RNA sequence: AUCGCUUCUCGGCCGGCUAAGAUCAAGUGUAGUAUCUGUUCUUAUCAGUUUAAUAUCUGAUGUCCUCUCGAGGAC
């Protein structure tokens, strides 16, 4: 016997989303990712309905999805972070209405693993190096250059390599033009195994760690590094240079922290309940995603709880040094 | 090069090549062995 | 212990004699067991590297598929002296198979084992899949009975046997068709 | 004696001297070239530009994997490219 | 009992119809059926040692039902 | 060529000079007294013209006649 | 082989192997949308607080050691 | 006829025969007789031979992809813990070539396997029912 | 309404009988490997549709010289004679016929939100072309991320007896000269072709 | 009819001469395996190493006293 598939109906579930220019156009369309499926959407400034522009299947399990610029670039590619051993770099003709392949590496084996890299995927504003991760045991990074042509090169990988050392999340850091930074979130678990008491099952702090991508040495050193108080699921870049303080944001257990170097010291604020919950007061609380709304003005951030609270996260800095944290209620 | 230590395989098929062919004809029985003349072949045989 | 062992297994049989100086028994008790899995071939043990040429040597070479033998080839193929050789480069005669084919663009399509459950090793060929209840074609013939063998009627008086006790043959206790009378 | 560097695989292209030049690395086979060969600068390098991935010769081709090294995934190691002990 | 003693046989029958006939009873363990090596035939007589003494002796009660090529077939202990 | 003659020709001398030697499925020659396995019936013929092979028939002859 | 995490050998553990196949099972679950999907269905939670918690019982699943 | 031994050339080249057909095949839904041939495969494991037992290893390598790793794993799980050294070894190096590759489908394969004391050895994501 | 099906969370699909005399509980097979069961369907009497928790759809069929009363871990089984990785979990599995006037086919949707069906080949020429079709089409348009299909359709299991409609369809997408010069390796036009994959789409379904 | 001898008959085992006519083919090396032959443990006990278990390897021959390995006494 044999059976030919088909679907019919494409599935609606939304794992994804990422905004960016990707027609070279002031309008702002947004890839956002099903399940095995890439997608391409348009919403209208006036009326808002969405248009979907493409729709097309990858044949494969999408694990994390960015989108970046070169540096005051016109235009946005995308990353795909896949769920075999090979980062794609996609661009989208506007005119042909389906996308191209940009760039295909090649850092690894195949299928979701623990040590090969395509799960978690940051990128420097700037777009000069894209910083691709696994779970466990392997940071990689591609570093990108357009061409004589302004055409994007992608470069040879390097090696993060941290042995036995957990990846909570990878965000992008803000430095303007200088060695770029990351933020890798990283816990050890290979005091737990030596421990048979079991002690080392608490009494271990997820370490916050600022890897340092250096271009003229071409390598990537461990340089920053402190313990976070409690564990944190993932982090949020501030932008720095010109505008607003070069940080980053850690959305912890009941607590957000801007946790930043230089001098600056951390700012820890609870994360705020509701009056007259009826939930389990043993049930805490973290933050689920969060959209950066970035201005030529101002910045601001975005939260939301389990229970669907979001937040309008502020920032009081004096010059470079934030003094403290303003969060207020925004909406739900 | 073809000079060389004797061995019991090539010593028994000697014995058999003898019997066989007679004791004339040398040129035969060396034809059979390796690594070994006809010269060779009938002064191991005497 | 090997005997309280015994008791920990919903199969104890899996537990042998080495099986106690395991360095993590009671797991491999659970796993052996595992519903689907194979058991580990046996020549270790046996000092004998595995094979010997005793039950080997009286194999035949060889035999074809029926779907290769209907073909023709087997004919064809089946002798000259040095001088004919060096004929057959001067001479050269062409075209000895003269195969059809049409012929072997037919067999392998328009023509044309065991389970998972089993596992090969060193001795066995034929005996387990000649047993009580079961028994070949010409020694029928010798026998000479038309389509029980008539020494299961006397299993029926004195008993069944006891060398296999398990025993069931046709129309007694085992309530057949062809040549199998027992199982 | 003879064994892989295994360094990380970059975006450099193999390069196979007269020799090698038809041979699946891996596989010691000539079928099915299908893929392409990449190993990084510090493989490949300077006196090493076009050079052989194995005798140190010039290379006067690019190598290609096989399909059986392909559906085993071996070509997604580290770099290819010998280095004597 | 473990042994018993097989006469009257045809040599077309040889170790193996003995081997599978006789374990229709029971499993010869060791089998012995002479092959003659001077005229290369049989005079069709047999020795059988079994697992253990049971088996033989109701042997000797079923055993003597064998019929080999038309003729009968002695089985006695031994 | 040439050295498919010599492996021809020193088969039929070891049948010739040859009850204990055959040829196995496989193309090797072995003795059915001493189980073993000979690279060239010649070679083969030799432990087989040996005196160990020679004991163990001995010692079977025995082991039977007993 | 070594510096490829999850290589076993001949003196390895029953704890260190299924830990191991615990570790993959959870970057598995990470990996997979959907059958995180489920998991968030089943026992009603985030798909964040899930992940949280699975990253939580990466180092110490079954607990301390022997 | 010839992976059954006459000489340990015989079980090497057609082993490697089956790598060959393994990777060759692969995808068309004739698995079954590849099985077949994997238990007259099986038994030729152990050896000392460096030729048959790199032949048998590409061997199993291709039949690992062709078949699928769940019916390998059902060939080499009695054989990690056996109490002899040999067998654990070897065992142990088949497991980590079927590790290595698909180390993300082997997921759904292992055994059910009972807690103990210290620890808990069953992982209940699983038995999570809607 | 003779026999029962049951499914393991782990060890898959039982087949027992009910004997209505003696009132017995019968295990005659059993599945030959584990599977995670979600949900099963039946496609007819000797066949057995199952859908796993990590997303794979399997079919198993019974051998026609099974055992109907009887009395390693099992005695006889049966060949699974399908395997297919949709890549999403799927929670249930139902049998039907789509349209009015339409073949009967088979349905499954998943937890992503897609709903999707398996259908039969009535043919083996339509077989063998899209048989082509997925070969040439595989090298000649690889999927976007790089990730082979033939091995994300075999991801958990090994593809068996399945042709993969989304890749076929993607004949539309590819450049004239990707669609033309396949058709040529094809033999065909891109007309015929096209038309031809949306055979099995319009008498089938929508 | 028997013995011996003989004759016939039947059955079973059951390559010419010459100057011998003249003349006479071997690659290498790096790794590695297999198969032949020859030769060695009647060691007793215990302890340890070691093995799946063996095997193997590693160490010594109830204690004290007296007399000339043996004898006696005390345990
Ligand atoms: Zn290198
Ligand atoms: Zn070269
Ligand atoms: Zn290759
Ligand atoms: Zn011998």
């Amino acid at each position: 016997m044999f059976l030919y598939n088909l679907t019919l109906q494409r599935a609606t579930g939304i794992s994804f989303a990422i905004h960016g220019n990707f027609s070279g156009t002031k309008q702002q369309e947004i890839v956002v990712s099903r399940g095995k499926i890439l997608e391409l959407l348009r919403p209208d400034p006036n009326t808002g309905k969405v248009h979907t522009l493409l729709t097309v299947e990858v044949f494969g399990v999408i694990r994390s999805l960015m989108a970046f610029r070169l540096t005051g670039g016109t235009k946005d590619y995308i990353v795909v972070g896949s769920d075999s051993g090979r980062i794609v770099i996609l661009e989208y003709q506007p005119s042909k209405n389906m996308f191209e392949k940009i760039h295909q590496e090649t850092f690894g084996k195949s299928g979701c693993r623990r040590i090969v890299p395509g799960q978690f995927l940051a990128v420097d504003p700037k777009g000069r190096a894209v910083m691709i991760s696994a779970i466990e045991k392997q940071k990689l990074v591609y570093i990108l250059n357009r061409d004589a042509a302004a055409r994007l090169t992608i470069s040879s990988p390097l090696e993060a390599h941290k042995a036995n050392t957990l990846v909570y999340h990878v965000v992008g850091v803000d430095v303007g033009f200088e060695n770029p930074m990351f933020a890798c979130l990283e816990m050890d678990y290979e005091e737990a195994d030596n421990d048979p008491t079991g002690e080392a099952a608490a009494n271990t702090q997820q370490t916050l760690t600022f890897y340092e991508l250096d271009l003229g040495l071409n390598h990537v050193v461990r340089k920053y590094s402190e313990p976070l108080e409690e564990h944190g699921n993932f982090l949020i870049t501030v932008p720095g240079g010109s505008d607003g303080p070069s940080g980053v944001l850690i959305c912890s257990e009941n607590y957000i922290t801007y946790k930043n170097f230089g001098d600056q010291p951390d700012i820890r604020c609870p994360i705020p309940r509701r009056r007259n919950d009826l939930d389990d007061p043993e049930r805490g609380m973290i933050f689920v995603c969060s959209a950066t709304h970035k201005t030529k003005s101002m910045f601001f951030f975005l939260a939301q709880t389990e229970q669907g609270d979001i937040f309008k996260i502020t920032l009081e800095t004096d010059e470079d040094m934030v003094t403290e944290i303003r969060l207020k209620y925004f909406d739900t | 090069i073809k000079g060389g230590v004797w061995r019991n395989t090539e010593d028994e098929i000697l014995k058999a090549a003898v019997m066989k062919y007679g004791k004339n004809q040398w040129s035969r029985i060396a034809s059979l062995l390796h690594r070994k003349s006809a010269k060779q072949c009938k002064a191991r045989w005497y | 212990t090997v005997a309280e062992l015994k008791q920990l297994v919903a199969r104890p049989d899996v537990v042998e004699m080495h099986d106690v100086t395991a360095q993590d028994p009671k797991l491999l008790v659970h796993l052996k067991a595992t519903r689907n899995s194979v058991p580990v071939p046996r020549h270790w043990c046996f000092k004998r590297k595995y094979l010997q040429g005793k039950r080997g040597i009286e194999k035949p070479p060889f035999e074809l598929p029926d779907f290769i033998k209907r073909t023709g080839i087997q004919e064809m193929r089946e002798q000259k002296t040095m001088k004919s050789k060096m004929r057959e480069k001067v001479r050269p005669k062409m075209g000895k198979i003269d195969i059809d084919y049409q012929k072997l663009h037919d067999a392998f399509f328009k023509w044309q084992l065991t389970i998972h459950g089993d596992l090969y090793y060193e001795g066995k060929e034929f005996e387990t899949r000649k047993k009580p209840g079961d028994l070949s074609d010409e020694l029928r013939i010798s026998l000479g009975m038309p389509v029980p063998p008539p020494w299961l009627i006397a299993m029926q008086r004195y008993g069944p046997p006891p060398s296999y006790p398990n025993l069931k043959i046709p129309g007694l206790n085992s309530p057949l068709y062809g040549d199998v009378f027992g199982t | 004696d003879l064994i892989f560097c295994r360094k990380q695989a970059g975006v450099a292209i193999g390069r196979l001297c007269e020799k090698c030049d038809g041979k699946c690395v891996i596989c010691d086979s000539y079928v099915r070239p299908c893929t392409l060969v990449r190993i990084c600068d510090e493989c490949n390098y300077g006196s090493y530009q076009g050079r052989c991935v194995i005798c140190g010769g010039p290379g006067v081709s690019d190598a290609y994997y096989c399909k059986e090294c392909t559906i085993q995934e071996k070509d997604r190691d580290g770099c290819p490219k010998i280095v004597n002990l | 009992d473990a042994t018993v003693y097989v006469g009257g046989l045809d040599e077309k029958v040889s170790e193996p119809l003995l081997w599978e006939l006789f374990l229709q009873a029971g499993p010869v363990v060791n089998t012995h059926m002479p092959k003659d090596r001077v005229t290369g035939q049989h005079q069709g007589y047999g020795f059988v040692e079994f697992l253990s003494e049971e088996d033989a002796d109701y042997a000797i009660k079923i055993m003597n039902m064998i019929k080999l090529y038309g003729k009968p077939i002695r089985v006695n202990k031994a | 060529s040439s050295s498919e003659s010599n492996r021809d020709r020193r088969e039929r001398l070891r049948q010739l000079a040859l009850p204990y030697f055959m040829k196995n499925h496989l193309g090797s020659y072995e003795c059915k007294l001493c189980l073993t396995l000979h690279n060239n019936e010649g070679s083969y013929l030799a432990h087989t013209q040996g005196k160990k092979h020679q004991t163990n028939l001995a010692r079977r002859a025995a082991k039977e006649a007993k | 082989q070594s510096k490829y995490i999850g290589t076993g050998h001949a003196d390895t553990t029953k704890w260190e192997w299924l830990v191991n196949q615990h570790r993959d099972s959870y970057c598995s679950y990470m990996g997979h949308f959907d059958l995180l999907n489920y998991f968030a269905i089943a026992e009603n939670e985030s798909k964040a607080r899930v992940r949280f918690n699975l990253m939580e019982k990466m180092l110490q699943p079954c607990g301390p050691p022997a | 006829d010839a992976l059954m031994d006459r000489d340990l050339v015989h079980r090497q080249t057609a082993s490697a025969v089956v790598q060959h057909m393994s990777l060759g095949v692969y995808g068309f839904g004739c698995e079954d007789s590849l099985n077949h041939l994997l238990n007259y495969v099986w038994p030729n494991v152990f050896e000392t031979s460096p030729h048959v037992i790199q032949a048998v290893m590409g061997a199993l390598e291709g039949l690992r992809v062709a078949i699928g790793p769940c019916r390998m794993l059902q060939y080499c799980l009695q054989g990690l813990f056996h109490p002899a050294r040999k067998v654990r070894d070897v065992y142990w190096k088949i497991y980590n070539s079927i590790y290595i590759g698909s180390q993300d489908a082997l997921i759904a394969h292992y055994p059910r396997i009972y807690n103990d004391d210290k620890n808990t050895y069953i992982r209940y994501e699983l038995d999570y029912i809607l | 309404g003779h026999r029962v099906i049951v499914s393991d969370v782990q060890e898959s699909f039982i087949w027992v009988r009910y004997k209505r005399n003696e009132n017995q509980l019968i295990i005659f097979a059993d599945d030959t490997y584990p599977r995670w069961v979600t949900t099963a369907s039946l496609l007819d009497y000797d066949t057995v549709a199952g859908a796993d928790k990590f997303g794979n759809i399997c079919v198993v069929r019974l051998p026609p010289n099974t055992n109907d009363e009887v009395d390693n871990g099992a005695s006889q089984k049966a060949e699974v004679i399908m395997n297919y990785h949709v890549g999403e979990t799927v929670l249930s599995l139902q049998k039907t016929t789509l349209i009015p006037g339409g073949s009967e086919s088979l349905v499954y949707t998943t937890l992503s939100g897609g709903i999707g069906i398996l259908v039969p080949f009535t043919s083996h020429e339509d077989h063998d072309f899209f048989q082509h079709v997925e070969m040439h089409l595989r090298s000649e348009h690889p999927p976007l991320c790089g990730r082979d299909h033939l091995s994300f359709r075999s991801y958990y299991f090994p593809v068996k007896n399945v042709i993969d409609g989304d890749l076929c369809e993607q004949f539309n997408s590819m450049e004239p000269n990707k669609q033309k010069n396949v058709s040529e390796e094809l033999d065909r036009t891109p007309p015929e072709v096209s038309k031809k994959l949306e055979d099995i789409r319009t008498r089938y379904a929508f």
